[PDB]
RNA sequence: AGGUCUCGUAGACCGUGCACCAUGAGCACGAAUCCU
RNA sequence: CAGAUACCGUCGUAGUUCCGACCAUAAACGAUGCCGACCGGCGAUGCGGCGGCGUUAUUCCCAUGACCCGCCGGGCAGCUUCCGGGAAACCAAAGUCUUUGGGUUCCGGGGGGAGUAUGGUUGCAAAGCUGAAACUUAAAGGAAUUUGGCGAAGGGCACCACC
RNA sequence: UUAAAGUUGCUGCAGUUAAAAAGCUCGUAGUUGGAUCU
């Protein structure tokens, strides 16, 4: 810190609780829609029903067919 | 460095700067071993033994050496007392 | 045009540098010394040998020399670094004396000597050439 | 006092690249060139292709 | 990265100058940016004064001179060759060169 | 020098400093050499104190013999000014001179063939001579320089100060701290005066030998 | 403007140690500096120093030595107590063996030694190793 | 693209859409 | 294979006159030769490489790659050393960085922890070294704690024969030749850092040029 | 009364100009493990 | 010009100019907050004060202006370096920093999305202030050395270039 | 989710050029305030 008083906390608190909500790490983790756009909904696994077998390609330079399933 | 025992282990002991009164390491090669010959009173003859001296590298870099040098020679009055 | 390469100057400052004493300005005799002393395989080499140690002679008697170390110490040079004149240079019988150089005198060790005379004022102007 | 040794032809590709591997000292023009130096010129045969060998 | 200690200018704590037109162009550079030239001749050059000397009225008449300033952009100062390119270590001298003609 | 009354100023050589002018400096100021200097006058020339001059002689004379063996002292010189002085100085006390074109990593590499690891060096000029005092920095190496009002202070360890652009003040000075060093020695005595020439070590310009070899015999 | 005169004191004082100057001049004066300097040179840091006493706030030319690496304050002035005095000198000195840590002490301004062995404490003021 | 004429776009998108949404009401 | 001298610290140490190289670290005397070190120290002088790396100018005949080859040297009672050596072939390159590490060798001091007991084991106080932006710390550590760092600076602390100490690096540390440096010269930074025992007044004995100057000028010319 | 004052060299500016780019698949390629 | 509602040239509205009512954005940049302490040398310039040979407003004496030699305090600036620092360009501050702590405001956590959407607020209008997320990527950037390439400049050589 | 993160820096980060000092000034809280009393 640069402000360096004796009875100094509440603005060194308030500016810490700032510049850690000036994140990104810690902002996905405390935000309702980082959790809510998750399709898992903050689950590990989860079970689902496959509809459509779909095929897709690669990226630069490295070029395959990966196969993947539409679930 | 002594110990608790009550014998020497240090494997040696540097110089000391005889300006500033720091220490010289063994990688600064900017050192002085300056001695200078004090004569015999009556005749100012080489009498035989030395004065030994001892200027760090930073002194003398900063160009400082030549009034240290002086004011050693002030204090052993090898130079004169009025100067 | 005959700009002469390191090997022939470089042998020729050896030569002269080693051997100073047994040379000299004329050439037909240092070649042959120059092959009885030092082994080139050839003669052209030899002959351009020979002229720039008679030239670099010619230019060390002349006056002095500032490619190569000397040990007879140049007696040309010699002479005149040990000719001596009959007054010393520095007793002169008046000397022209700063006041400021007479206070000097003054409160070191003397007094006023006769041999140091009071310079009048002549200082009644300054200094610092102009610059800008 | 010097060696030269060169390997040209066909080396891991089908693109021919030439090595040069060359230590001492070597003089490359003059009279002594013939009796100081010496040349040999040999052709290696392979079951790809062939080889050179310029070695002095 | 920074080119020179100033910035091409000779401006140090005023914030702003008047700002002029140049010669060639119109641009509206800086008068304290600019490269200034100042530059003396004769009203005719010196490939008629000695007809002029043999034409006159008068008897030894000095011929007058002009004067006039030129208030040149660094891009038509460059691309007129009145001042070119120098190395790093050539650019720290603020002498003009010498005038032997 | 010491409180004894032996190696002070008899009564000569300061009517020598005078004729000579090592008393009278150049135009500008040092703040290293703000002790060995009295005044500026009119005319603009700083004038040197004089006893101090003289002490730091005998302190670079006491330097110089507390040597034993004097054929590892470098005396170096590379201006025109000096080249006589130096060398005919190594020639009295036993030094080893370098004369003119100073090679740069003489104390430094070793392979070369102009090598030496000397003791101590004996500079006639700072500013001249700034390439023997880089070397000086990475090889223990004390030094004395006849320094000036105008000369940087930098990695030196005795100064004198002097007037280091008239050829007779550098040859007086080299001839007398050679005649103090070989008083020391204990070859010369104070006694009696044993002087060869104070000329003899001055450099001179080959016009003016032209002309007086001319007109003397 | 000048709020901590021991601060402006010790860092002229480490600026004079630091290019080898024998003296220096302090413009200010207190009680807690000479205090300070008092125990500094008690315990043998440094040497000699006068006080120049005039009408007007004094000033401290001091005779240093080379026995002196690095002079700092702990600014604002922290309460330390007797539990937590070696979590301070575990992390503010450079080794267990010398070094040592002023602090104000309503015994005296005393070193962290004699703080320990007499059982009191109180709030810091800087350090000296 | 510099950001001049970068922003100039936006804000020519910006006062169109503002423009389309006061005068849809 | 016999050895001929260049300077006159050969003369001294081979006609048995300079007993230890401890006067020579006193007297702060440059050495310029690989085999006075030779001489004093025997087989305890290890040789552990500690990076290969190549570096690249490419001009309009493509790339030609000199390779640059790091190691550390030091026996394991004291003295430690570092060297950087870059040429083309990877054994002659080798054989320099032996070469230019076994001539810049500094002796380092030990201290104690808590308790002057016994033989040192840990640095005596907190020592750092600068070269380009990391940054080596030595903090001293109690018996039995060992060498808590980085892989490199691990073998540099065991090799120089600290038993134990605490470290903590900041900055860009994959550069492992700056990083390296870094710990050279902040262990060689253990004497430059004056402590209250060495607060008494050396004395000067006579150095070894003025010893046996007579005997030198007559063995070498 | 002499009548072409002596000595040395840059003293070069003096009339020079331009309509323009749209042209486009490629780049890698060794250490043995060395006493030496 | 292949193609100009571009560079170039001839006219030309609103503006460029004044008085009052607005907006508050610039490479508003020394791209470096403010106060205070410490830490090298040198030469100049602007202001105020102080000391001293000499010249001038014609010749003798005082004060004023001018010139010259210094000193002090504040300010825009300049040259050099192993004080020191930095990744390096470079810096007497960007120094006194792992040997970290003089006091105190604003502000940044990979690069895009994005200074965008929504909400508030200010404004006649144009538009300023506060200001995300979903998604996407393993790079985006700073300093500097060698051949490279110029519709950049400066030189050298050649009867396979010229006179 | 914690340590490695000195990439949330109170110990303990940065703001000339990589992310960055409001265009500038005044101004009430909040912070910090010269010496001296046995
Ligand atoms: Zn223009």
């Amino acid at each position: 810190g640069k402000c360096r008083g004796l009875r100094t906390a509440r603005k060194l608190r308030s500016h810490r609780r700032d510049q850690k909500w000036h994140d990104k790490q810690y902002k996905k983790a405390h935000l309702g829609t980082a959790l809510k756009a998750n399709p898992f909904g903050g689950a590990s696994h989860a079970k689902g029903i496959v509809l459509e077998k779909v095929g897709v390609e690669a990226k630069q330079p490295n070029s395959a067919i990966r196969k993947c399933v539409r679930v | 460095m002594q110990n608790d025992a009550g014998e020497f282990v240090d494997l040696y002991v540097p110089r000391k700067c005889s300006a500033s009164n720091r220490i010289i390491g063994a990688k600064d090669h900017a050192s002085i071993q300056m001695n200078v010959a004090e004569v015999d009173k009556v005749t100012g003859r080489f009498n035989g033994q030395f004065k030994t001296y001892a200027i760090c590298g930073a002194i003398r870099r900063m160009g400082e050496s030549d009034d240290s040098i002086l004011r050693l020679a002030k204090a052993d009055g090898i130079v004169s007392k009025n100067f | 045009g005959r700009v002469r390469t390191k090997t022939v100057k470089k042998a020729a400052r050896v030569i002269i540098e080693k051997y100073y004493t047994r040379l000299g300005n004329d050439f037909h005799t240092n070649k042959r010394v120059c092959e009885e002393i030092a082994i080139i395989p050839s003669k052209k080499l030899r002959n351009k040998i020979a002229g720039y140690v008679t030239h670099l002679m010619k230019r060390i008697q002349r006056g002095p020399v500032r490619g190569i170390s000397i040990k007879l110490q140049e007696e040309e040079r010699e002479r005149r670094d040990n000719y001596v004149p009959e007054v010393s240079a520095l007793d002169q019988e008046i000397i022209e004396v700063d006041p400021d150089t007479k206070e000097m005198l003054k409160l070191l060790d003397f007094g006023s000597l006769s041999n140091l005379q009071v310079t009048q004022p002549t200082v009644g102007m300054n200094f610092k050439t102009p610059r800008g | 006092k010097g060696c030269e040794v060169v390997v040209s032809g066909k080396l891991r590709g089908q693109r021919a690249k030439s090595m040069k591997f060359v230590d001492g000292l070597m003089i490359h023009s003059g009279d002594p060139v013939n009796y100081y130096v010496d040349t040999a010129v040999r052709h290696v045969l392979l079951r790809q292709g062939v080889l050179g060998i310029k070695v002095k | 990265t920074k080119k020179r200690r100033n910035n091409g200018r000779a401006k140090k704590g005023r914030g702003h100058v008047q700002p002029i037109r140049c010669t060639n162009c119109a641009r509206c550079v800086p008068k304290d940016k600019a490269i200034k030239k100042f530059v003396i001749r004769n009203i005719v050059e010196a490939a008629a004064v000695r007809d002029i000397s043999e034409a006159s009225v008068f008897d030894a008449y000095v011929l007058p001179k002009l004067y006039v300033k030129l208030h040149y952009c660094v891009s038509c100062a460059i691309h007129s060759k009145v001042v070119r390119n120098r190395s790093r270590e050539a650019r720290k001298d603020r002498t003009p060169p010498p005038r032997f003609r | 020098s010491g409180a004894l009354d032996v190696l002070q100023m008899k009564e000569e050589d300061v009517l020598k400093f005078l004729a000579a002018g090592t008393h009278l400096g150049g135009t500008n100021l040092d703040f290293q050499m703000e002790q060995y200097i009295y005044k500026r006058k009119s005319d603009g020339i700083y004038i040197i104190n004089l006893k101090r001059t003289w002490e730091k002689l005998l302190l670079a004379a006491r330097a110089i013999v507390a040597i034993e063996n004097p054929a590892d002292v470098s005396v170096i010189s590379s201006r025109n000014t000096g080249q006589r002085a130096v060398l005919k100085f190594a020639a009295a006390t036993g030094a080893t001179p370098i004369a003119g074109r100073f090679t740069p990593g003489t104390f430094t590499n070793q392979i070369q063939t102009a090598f030496r690891e000397p003791r101590l060096l004996v500079v006639t000029d700072p500013r001249a001579d700034h390439q023997p005092l880089t070397e000086a920095s990475y090889v223990n190496l004390p030094t004395i320089a006849l320094c000036n009002t105008d000369s940087p202070l930098r990695y030196v360890d005795i100064a004198i100060p002097c007037n280091n652009k008239g050829a007779h003040s550098v040859g007086l000075m080299w001839w007398m701290l050679a005649r103090e060093v070989l008083r020391m020695r204990g070859t010369i005595s104070r006694e009696h005066p044993w002087e060869v020439m104070p000329d003899l070590y001055f450099y001179r310009d080959p016009e003016e030998i032209e002309k007086e070899e001319q007109a003397a015999a | 403007v000048r709020m901590n005169v021991l601060a402006d004191a010790l860092k002229s004082i480490n600026n004079a140690e630091k290019r080898g100057k024998r003296q220096v001049l302090i413009r200010p004066c207190s009680k807690v500096i000479v205090r300070f300097l008092t125990v500094m040179m008690k315990h043998g840091y440094i040497g000699e120093f006068e006080i120049i006493d005039d009408h007007r706030a004094g000033k401290i030319v001091v005779n240093l030595t080379g026995r002196l690496n690095k002079c700092g304050v702990i600014s604002p002035r922290f309460d330390v107590q007797l539990k937590d005095l070696e979590k301070w000198q575990n992390n503010l000195l450079p080794s267990r063996q010398f070094g040592f840590i002023v602090l104000t002490t309503s015994a005296g301004i005393m070193d962290h030694e004699e703080a320990r062995r007499k059982h009191t404490g109180g709030k810091i003021l800087g350090f000296f190793f | 693209m510099r950001a001049k004429w970068r922003k100039k776009r936006m804000r020519r998108l910006k006062r169109k859409r503002r423009k389309m949404r006061q005068r849809s009401k | 294979k016999e050895w001929l001298p260049v300077t006159k610290l050969g003369r001294l140490v081979k006609d048995m006159k300079i007993k230890s190289l401890e006067e020579i670290y006193l007297f702060s005397l440059p050495i310029k030769e690989s085999e006075i070190i030779d001489f004093f120290l025997g087989a305890s002088l290890k040789d552990e490489v500690l990076k290969i790396m190549p570096v690249q100018k490419q001009t309009r005949a493509g790339q030609r790659t000199r390779f640059k080859a790091f190691v550390a040297i030091g026996d394991y009672n004291g003295h430690v050393g570092l060297g950087v050596k870059c040429s083309k072939e990877v054994a002659t390159a080798i054989r320099g960085a032996i070469i230019l590490a076994k001539l810049s060798i500094v002796p380092v001091r030990r201290g104690y922890w808590g308790n002057k007991i016994g033989k040192p084991h840990t640095v005596p106080c907190k020592v750092t070294g600068r070269c380009g932006s990391v940054l080596v710390r030595l903090i001293p550590a109690p018996r039995g704690t060992g060498i808590v760092s980085a892989p490199v600076p691990k073998k540099l602390l065991m090799m120089a024969g600290i038993d134990d100490c605490y470290t903590s690096a900041r900055g860009c540390t994959a550069t492992l030749g700056n990083f390296a440096k870094a710990t050279f010269d902040a262990i060689s930074k253990t004497y430059s850092y004056l402590t209250p025992d060495l607060w008494k007044e050396t004395v000067f004995t006579k150095s070894p040029y003025q010893e046996f100057t007579d005997h030198l000028v007559k063995t070498h010319t």
